[PDB]
């Protein structure tokens, strides 16, 4: 029920490469001993948690 | 206290859809178009015709999807951060938006607004009748943002983090006007509630495994509970007050709430991974599963209204 900005083909590889640039500039750093970015896929038995 | 079949009506085969926690990648249009990604494709079933529509490849990753309010685009993001639009019935791509510069786990319509969350830390509102890639940037996750849900009747989005925080936030607004930090582990699993403005379900995953319901706007915690296993996804039914959560860690199943009384009415098992996608058919009958068992089932929940 309104009007989505549609893109020129140039458009698009000007948004591309600008993307592009952006993201392969900001690598940062991180702990390689620290698992939370990725908690959610670890299951129990890798998580082997808390008692005895 | 009503009879709700234990077997799924439909299962169809899902190749390839992932079996990554932070994903959430099935979604039902309102104009009845299923849409799935599966690894670096994205295919559409139409539910009247049967038909199955392949549009769009990458050589990345597909990383998220949402169908806009009318149904007739599909959102979606990638592990680079670019999200792009679909036009469904011209089957190009409308168009290409940047911004994020780390992949964008999970993407929420508001009318001509859409709404990206990522792995940096940051969330964006963009016009999608504009130029601009985004006309709003927001920080407030100190971790990946995996949970967004528009409320559109409501002024209101939720956002939910890797760092157990949830947010609200009055409309475009840059600050949240509310914080919600008690759950333990990551929120993705949230939904507004259709029957009564202002009341958000938020669910934990491993660490955490409760379900809580919110009033925001009166700022009062009504229900928490134990679900006893990982919340990986979560809808509120449209033609019954009742909400399906779908689980993790330990227990595949999709658990059936009945909301007046916050009791399970039925527990829906079968998937043989996590149940991490999730989706309500239009006309509220049907709620779609997915796992990295590579099975999409079909679940015939509710009636007509």
């Amino acid at each position: 029920q309104f009007m989505l900005y549609e893109e020129t083909a140039e458009e698009r590889n000007i948004a591309v490469h600008r993307h592009n640039e952006i993201y392969n500039n900001n690598n940062s750093v991180s702990n390689e001993n620290n698992p939370s970015q990725v908690k959610e896929n670890l299951s129990p038995a890798k998580i082997c948690p808390y008692e005895r | 206290f009503r009879q709700i079949a234990k077997v799924p009506y439909r299962v169809l085969d899902a190749p390839s859809l992932a079996d990554d926690f932070y994903y959430s990648l099935i979604d039902w249009s309102s104009t009845d178009v299923l849409a799935v990604a599966l690894g670096k494709s994205i295919f559409l079933t139409d539910n009247n015709t049967g038909d199955v529509v392949h549009l769009c490849d990458t050589e990345n990753e597909y990383t998220s999807l949402s169908w806009i309010g009318a149904g007739s685009h599909l959102a979606v993001g990638q592990a680079n951060g670019l999200v792009e639009i679909y036009d469904v019935m011209k089957r190009k791509c409308i168009r290409t938006l940047s911004g994020h510069i780390d992949r964008v786990a999970c993407l929420s319509w508001n009318n001509h607004v859409l709404t990206s969350g990522s792995r940096d830390h940051r969330i964006l509102h963009r016009d999608v009748r504009m130029p601009d890639p985004f006309f709003e940037t927001i920080e407030s996750h100190t971790q990946e943002v995996c949970g967004l849900k528009w409320n559109v009747a409501d002024n209101k989005l939720a956002s939910g983090g890797n760092d157990n925080v949830v947010h609200v936030y009055e409309g475009t607004s840059k600050s949240p006007i509310l914080t919600f930090d008690e759950h333990k582990a990551a929120v993705k699993a949230m939904a507004w509630s259709p029957h009564k403005r202002g009341v958000l379900a938020t669910g934990g995953g491993t660490a955490d495994r409760r379900l809580k319901i919110w009033n925001v706007n009166t700022s009062i915690k009504m229900s928490d509970i134990d679900s006893g296993s990982q919340i990986c996804n979560m809808v509120w039914s449209k033609n019954t007050n009742e909400l399906v959560t779908s689980h993790g860690y330990s227990k595949y199943n999709l658990t059936l709430w009945d909301c007046n009384s916050m009791d399970p009415i039925a527990i829906l098992k079968g998937h043989s991974f996590r149940v991490l996608h999730l989706t309500l058919s239009n006309d509220g009958t049907t709620v779609v599963s997915g796992a990295g068992d590579e099975t999409l089932r079909y679940w015939k929940l509710f009636d007509k209204p």
